[PDB]
Parts: C-alpha cells; structure tokens; sequence
C-alpha cells in the first residue's frame, strides 16, 4: 500500500508567525490528499480535501497546495486556536493510509529544569514496597533525558516515566519519574540518585 | 402535469 | 479484467462501444434521488492475480445520457461519492484475485421540482461512462466507454415527493353516481405542497372537463372534481399543508356535471392532470 | 446539523468480543459511505474499513480482515462494529465517520475500549515530603503517590482547591494491568509545615 | 477452444515479405496477451514482441523493430506478424503464446528463405566392397544430394527393414540439400540378399528405387 | 538487455535419480513492483515448449510435484524429485522483468548408459556418381556413447579439412545411443589424381583413433 510521511513530528511556532506542514506519498495520488485536525482532547475535524479546498465551516486561514508524491498545509497566522496535531491522508487507493502526524507548540525562552527527589514514605515501606520518585519542573524545550543511580552504579529496570503535555499558561514542559523496589533491596544499598542530564 | 387521472363513465 | 452481467452474460471491452442493460430502481430521498445502483449488476474480476494487478478509474467526462442527459447529481465511488458527470478522475479499484466483486458504483439525480420524473422504457440509454484501465506491470493506458441501458421500464423522481401512481384510471357508475380517486403523496422531509389540476374547461368557472370519449360519446355532460364537498376548478391551487415520510391522501373525488342543456346518452370520458407545487 | 454519537468506553476481558454502534443524524443515512478509524496509545491512525448502508458492501483492511466485521441498521440508521478476539493490542479509540470526496468530512466523538483481564482495586495513596528539610529558600515542592488502582480514572485535588495553581498532575502509567499516579504541588517554603498542605484522591469506580 | 493455431509453412525469397498468423483471440478480457517466439534450426529461442489485441498495446525487441510489426483483427480473432526484408538469418520456427506469462503455446511455423527452386534428388548407392570396412556385419546405405526442398523419406526394401536403419537429418548446401542413410544386414552380400532403398521426394512429385 | 546463463549444457541421468539445472542472472531481474518474473519452460522432441514454473516456486495448474523451483537475487535453480520418461528433453529459464525479454542457453537432460564405441565404416564414391561429375566419400560412425566425437579426414595419408560435412542423429531411444556421419566432397580429376582415403574418428573409449580407409574405385 501507499506510505505517508509528514517531515517532522514537532513543530515549534509563535502567534502571528506563518507556518507550512508538508506531506509526502511513496506514490503519486491524483490530488487526492486530505488534511485533518486533532484537538487536545480527541476530537477530530477536516480542514482540507483534494488538495486545496477547506472544508465548509474551517478557518480562513488554513489553505493546501501540491502535486504527485509533494503537498503540503499552510496557516496564514497562528492563533491559540490551531496548537494542535494534524495528518495527511490518501484515498487515491484501498486501504486508506493517514500520516504519522505533526503536532504544534508556542516557541519560548529557554529554561532548565527544577528538580526534586523524595525518599520512600514510611506507609509504603510499612507494606513491603519501596518506590523512590523524581520531579523535573517546567523545563524547555520538550525533549529531555534521565538516569537513575544507586551506590554509583546505574539501575534500568523497574523505572517508570510520564510527561506532561505543553502547559497552556507558562508554554512549559514537566515530567516524573518513579523507580521502584522490593523492600529487601532497597534497604542494602545507601545512595539514590537522580541524574537529570 | 406529473400524474394523469383518465375517470370512465356512461350515461 | 474482465467483467460480466448479474445473468453471467460477459461484458465485452475495447469495442466501439459496450451496451450494458441493467435493472433500476429509482426512489426518492433527502438531497439526491436514487437512478440505479451498479454494484449487483456488474462484476468482474482478474484471471491473473499472482503476477499482475488490475486498475480501473472513472474518467473524466462521464455523465448522464439519453432523457436525462441534462440532469446532475453525485456518484457513489469506492467509499467515497463525488459529483456527476465528473469533472476530474476519480480514484481506482483494485483487481487481484479470481473472484467475482461488485463494481462499486451508483448514481444519484439532483431534485430540481415538486414531485415529476422523466419515464424510462426499456431499452433506452441512461448514461455513459468513461472508463480508462492501467496495470502495475506494463505502462499501458487503456480508455473505453460502457453505454447503460435500462431493461425495465420505470420513471425516475426528478422532485423531492413522490405519488402512489403516475397513471389513475377510475370508473365512474352510470350517471349520477360518483367515485373516489385514490392519490397519495409523501415526501422524503417535511414540504409544504399544493396541487392544481389541469386539462380543457367547458365551463365559466373552469371546473368541468370537456367529454373526450371517441366512440359514441354522451353530450352535455363532463367531469368535475371535488375534494371533500369542496369543488376544485383548474389551474387553481389547492393546499396540502405539512407532508412528511408518511403518504397523504389528496381525497379526490369524480362527478358527473351537466353543462349546456339537454343530456344525451353515450359514453363519458376525461384526462385530468395533476401537478405540484412547493408553499 | 450533521453528527454522529458513538456508543460510552466498554470493558472487556481478553479473548472476549465487543460491539460498537454509532447513531447518525441531520443527513440521508443511506446515501454515504461510512469508515471506521483506530487510534492506538501512540496517536497514530488506522484505516479498518467502509461499509455501503444502501446495500452492505464492505470493504476491510487486510491488517483487520479476519477480525472485523460491519453492519448496518437502515431503519434505526445506526452502524456497528464488531471486534472479536480481543487482545491487549485492541485497546484503542476507534471512530466512526461520513465520507464525502474522499474526505471523511465527519467524526463521531470516539469509544474508548480496554481489554485486561484485571479487576476493580482501590488506590493506595502514599505521602511524599522532601526528607531532612527544605533545600530551596523560597520555593518547596510536595506531592502525592497514588499507586495499584483499576480502572481509570482517578482525581486529584489539594486541600479541595485551596492551594492550587502549583499544582502538576502527571498521567497514569500502567504497570503489571494495574496503573500508577503521581501528582506535585509547589508551596512557598514559609507556608509548610507551617500550613496544612494536604491532597484528595478519589475514585469513583470503587466509591473512596 | 478458441486455441492457438498458426499458419502452415511458407517459403519466400531473399528481400520479400511475409505474414504470419494465429488463430486465437478475445476482446474480453485484458490478460490475453500474444507472445511471439523465434527459434533457430540448433539454437535457442527469442522473444519478438507481444501485443494486446483487447487495447493494440505492443512491446517491442529492439533488435526487431526494425522486422517485426505486430497487429491483431477484433473481429476474426487473428494475430499476426509481419517480417520484411527477409535474409537466410530469418529462416526459424515461430511460435505464438497466450496469456501474460505465456501459458499456452501454439503449433509452430517454418519458415525457409532461399533463392533455389524445386530440384528432384540424386540417389548414388554406397556399395562396400572390402569386408573389412565392418566387422562379420555390414553396412549399406544410400546417399542423397542436391534436392530441395525437405522432406526427402527413404525405406528399404519398402519397408522390409527397420532394425539398425539410421536415416540422417539433412544438410544444405548453396541451398540444396544432402542427406544420407544407413542399415545393417546380417553378413548377406551381394547378391545373396537385394536390398533396395527406395527414396520419395513428394515435393518434385518423384518416387525411385535404387539397389546396391 | 541481461544475459542468461544455464548450467549444464547437457545432464545425463538414469529413470528415478534427482535432477538439478541452475540458471544464472547477469544483473537482478526484480520488476519495480517487486514481482521477480523467473520462467521455467520445457520442449519435448517434436513439440512446443510448455510452462512449468511461472515465479520462481509457483507451480503451474497441472505440472506433477516431481518439479520444485527456487533461488532469489541471481541464482536460480530446478529440482526434479525422480526422473521420468516424460521429462526428457530441453529446460529453458525465462526473465519476464525487464524488456527485452530474454531466454536461458538451453539444458538438454537426456538418459545415462554405459560407454560404446563406434562400429566405423567407410564407403567410397559411386562409379555412377562419377559418371556425373561428382565424387562424395561417405563415412558411417554408428551407434556410440557419450554424445561427443571428433572425426577427420587424409587422403593418400595427408589430412585434409575442405569439403566436409557433419550431421549427427538424436538419442536413439532405443539404444541410448548416439550415431553420425561425414561426408568428404570432391571433384572427380582431385578424386582420381590420389590413390588412397582415409576416415579417423577419435571416441573418449579410446587412447588411438578408430582409423578406416579404402583403395580407390571398390565395387
């Protein structure tokens, strides 16, 4: 079947600015490419079929442009509005095939992270767990890496990782990592480290 | 003219 | 790719052009009415699917033919629709397998009045198609034009209503008894409709239909109809209301009328069209 | 006008089947083509099929062929689609949408279905403090563990919302069919001890 | 069935022109391609060209285009081939295939181009007169030379022999052809047996009987 | 174009062994769509060729399970379980990927037999034919194995290579084995003006040539 392909997966903007989405199929596809919308939360909506014609009820400001194996989606100025993800489709042939999808972020100052580590409460050791948490605050840009060590070796295993989505009010990142124990291990070994790269 | 009745009689 | 009739019959290709006869079956609906629905009557399918695979798109240019050739809507194309007649290419099928799969097509008409439709007889051309087949081995580019007849006699909706029948024929006793009509209307969504009737008046008023019997006909007698006591004259407008999906009763009834003066017997006989109207 | 309404989340053991239907409205059922979609844990789009509601042609994805099956209802004007063998695999957001010019012009909200042979297990909710003192002068960071609670979802709150707007509430991760949460609030370093920080777990599938 | 069969055999001079044809086709279905195959007397086979009779698509073998034209009637159902400028290199055997990966094959048809007419053969017997040249068996046979065109049948003793009769395949020369043939006899040397090869050329219309 | 290449030219086998013939590629013979369109064929004596594998593995509707084909990239080889009589005759491999299209050399799988020599004889020019002008010398090697001969020709004992011709008859079917014939074309003043001729045929039998000759004018 067709492979599309969506150049970058993030894509850093500023209100006003002018951006472009590109779109490339492993073959050609009469003009028939559509561009969808992803909200936050899940919903979904079309913006643009065929190439170049927006959907009744979108935005003014999206418009699409193209030709065989080469498209792409411009937005005339952002508005807190369009932060979200979109995809390319193809229906030029069965089974339709989506895009991998590019999603937007508002462009900030630089910041490090804040961190902070807390040592197993003593309820949780009362049950025979043992789980160590680490907190990375507000940090730009989005992508970062973390290391756990123990009595200067490094642990891999029975770590667990989240992140927080992009905050609305600070354009901020956050994440947390939790690495877990058996009481029996925890208690023969004496240093715990969280190493934020 | 999208239906036609034709009605029969006799006297 | 080869493809074959519902009945077995093949359908020949690359010939000056192919006469496909098909079965309709036309009913009306919100926003476009039905002609006919293509995917129970073809079928094709590929003889070689190890080694090649089939392509086959709808040319630009395909469009209605014959009394509808003037006609608009939208066809249905491989989980998609798009207008009709075409004004780009759509997207292609696929054949790669040996067995027998409906070709995915179907044909909607635009409404454009208050209930009326074109009649179909057998045998007449509905529309042609433009058919252009490529392949994923060879570079060939093959275009070819199948021509749809109609093998039923039907009438196609050209409106947003439709009627329980196009032709009534009802028989009045002998003079002076009276009979109804029975007339339905119903439409796809809610409509406001009206009806006038038509035809040649022989009377001030205009209520009374001239005697067309041709043989041995009865003078000084015509037709006159009346809904509900109420007597309708032509080209007035009578009104309906609120119609919707469930069928609506125009409660016509036929009467003997004397006009002129003296009444000779014979036979009675007269061609009352009805129309409608939106409000 | 146009819309479609999906049936809520469903929840199934693995090996067992499911069936999801999806209510149009505001347009002539039988005259478009309606496709279903899946979205797995990494966002990413799926193609599973379309059906014809005139006629119930289908047409289905080799990846979901042997799997997945669609029906119509013209009377009710409702779609279905059904889903057997569940594995863990299947858990996903799979919607329902109109298609016009080769578009999918119109989404459904979207069924959320999980597939785990777990069971109803309330949360264990476990206080975190910074250890021998506050490090930082001005800022002081605390937070909450809540840890081996089933199904989703859980709520957080701090002091019912009085100490809010530092507050960072991470997404559940699932661990072992069981998943785990974390969540941290900033106060400044004079208000603690000093003040009563204190979080509120709920969850309302086991009413604590 | 609507099966492949070809033309029968043609002979032409050197320039010329000649076509060929077989007997099968379908405007139904796009798949039922016709392949056309040169193989040479000793040698290989060669693929020309095809054409779809349904749409008039052609392929081509560069090394023919200049040859080779390639055409098919809708209504007779008949493919043929058009070979122009013909050489002695052209004389083969030339087959037409069905289908894309050619699944079924036709006859076959030869072609001999050659500048010579029809010319009754010479019969010279091959009569051994030392014994040594075998060993208490001996050999006979009989030559022919200078007939055109094939086949030439020789039987011995109008078919009273059959054991150890070796008949040659033919051999041309400044187009004419040659061929000889052989049999065993059990030590019976002339005249205490009377063999006699008989030769038919059904070409020049001649039936002789020579003896040894 | 690509060239193909089979190898062996000729494989001899008995009724029921296992038979192998390759078929090499001078370049990959992939199609853009990823079909590799690799063709085994078969000509019987006095017929058509006929299909056998039509990918590479795929057998055709009606080939017995005695062929097997496989290979991938540029070497490609068939298999035949057990030998039959049916299966006599010439492999062909066939590249359908890139046009022109192009045939193997050619794999003649014939019967195995033990060695024979040839039964050599000679004959000389017809008194009738030089009647006529002409003069033919006629040499008979019959009923010899394996296929491959040399043979030569001397008059008054000095070689001589002009005016000769070969012909060689198929596998006898009967025997297993193989016969021939050379015929040494002279003018009859050359004919007359030497006293002697001589055939010599050279078999892998044998260490020395098989040499024959004859006194001019026998009857």
């Amino acid at each position: 079947d067709i492979q599309m392909t969506q150049t970058t997966s993030s894509l850093s903007a500023s209100l006003g600015d002018r951006v472009t989405i590109s779109c490339r199929a492993s073959q050609g596809v009469n003009n028939y490419l559509n561009w969808y919308q992803q909200k936050p939360d899940g919903s979904v909506k079309l913006l643009i079929y065929y190439t170049s014609n927006l959907h009744s009820g979108a935005p003014s400001r999206f418009s699409g442009s193209g030709s065989g194996t080469d498209y792409s989606l411009t937005i005339s100025n952002l508005e807190q509005e369009d932060i979200a993800t979109y995809f390319c489709q193809q229906a030029n042939m069965v089974p339709w095939t989506f895009g991998g999808g590019t999603k937007l972020e508002i462009k900030r100052a630089d910041a490090a992270p804040t961190v902070s580590i807390f040592p197993p409460s003593s309820e949780q050791l009362t049950s025979g767990g043992a789980s160590v948490v680490c907190f990375l605050n507000n940090f730009y840009p989005k992508d970062i890496n973390v290391k756990w060590k123990i009595d200067g070796s490094e642990r891999q295993n029975g770590v667990l990782n989240s992140w927080t989505d992009q905050d609305s009010k600070d354009s901020t990142y956050s994440m947390s990592s939790t690495l877990t124990l058996t009481k029996d291990e925890y208690e023969r070994h004496n240093s715990y480290t969280c190493e934020a790269r | 003219a999208d239906v036609t009745i034709t009605v029969n009689g006799k006297v | 790719f080869a493809c074959k009739t519902a009945n077995g019959t093949a359908i020949p290709i690359g010939g000056g052009s192919a006469n496909v006869y098909v079965n309709l079956a036309p009913v009306v609906n919100v926003g476009q009415n039905l002609v006919v629905d293509l995917s129970t009557q073809i079928f094709c399918h590929n003889d070689y699917p190890e080694t090649i695979t089939d392509y086959v798109t709808l040319q630009r240019g395909s469009a209605y033919g014959g009394v509808l050739s003037n006609f608009s809507g939208t066809v249905k194309y491989s989980g998609s629709s798009y207008p009709f007649p075409t004004t780009s290419e759509t997207p292609r099928v696929v054949y790669n397998s040996r067995t027998d799969k409906p070709w995915p097509v179907a044909l909607y008409l635009t409404p454009v009045s208050s209930a009326g439709g074109v009649a179909i007889k057998a045998g007449s051309l509905i529309a042609v198609l433009i058919l252009r087949q490529t392949n994923n081995y060879n570079s060939d580019d093959f275009q070819f034009v199948w021509n749809i007849y109609a093998n039923n006699d039907v009438v196609v909706p050209t409106g947003g209503c439709d009627v329980s029948a196009r032709d009534v024929t009802v028989t009045l006793p002998d003079y002076p008894g009276s009979v109804p009509i029975p007339l339905t209307v119903y439409c796809a969504k809610s409509q406001n409709l009206g009806y006038y009737l038509s035809g040649t008046t022989a009377d001030a008023g205009n209520s009374i239909f001239t005697n067309t019997a041709s043989f041995s006909p009865a003078q000084g007698v015509g037709v006159q109809l009346t809904r509900n006591g109420t007597i309708i004259p032509a080209n007035n407008t009578v009104s309906l209301g609120a119609v919707g999906t469930s069928a609506v009763s125009l409660g016509l009834t036929a009467n003997y009328a004397r006009t002129g003066g003296q009444v000779t017997a014979g036979n009675v006989q007269s061609i009352i069209g009805v129309t409608f109207v939106y409000q | 006008e146009i819309q479609l309404q999906q049936s809520g989340p469903e929840r199934m053991k693995p090996g067992a089947s499911v069936k999801i239907s999806c209510k149009a409205s505001g347009y002539s059922f039988t005259t478009y083509y309606i496709h279903w979609v899946k979205q797995s844990h990494g966002r990413s789009l799926e193609w599973i099929g379309y059906i014809d509601p005139f006629n119930d042609d289908t047409n289905y994805n080799q990846k979901f062929k042997g799997k997945a099956t669609l029906t119509v209802d013209k009377s009710s004007s409702t779609a279905y689609m059904h889903l057997s063998s569940l594995t863990s695999e299947d858990s996903a957001v799979y919607y329902c949408a109109r298609s016009y010019y080769g578009s999918l012009d119109y989404w459904g909200q979207g069924t959320t279905l999980t597939v785990s042979s777990a069971k109803t297990t309330p949360p264990s909710v476990y206080p975190l403090a910074p250890g021998s003192a506050a490090q930082t002068n001005s800022m002081v960071t605390l937070g909450c563990l809540v840890k081996g609670y089933f199904p989703e979802p859980v709520t957080v709150t701090w002091n019912s919302g009085s100490l809010s707007s530092g507050v960072h509430t991470f997404p559940a991760v699932l661990q072992s069919d069981l998943y785990t949460l974390s969540s941290s609030v900033t106060v400044p370093s004079s208000t603690w001890p000093s003040e009563t920080v204190t979080c509120n777990v709920a969850h309302p599938a086991s009413s604590t």
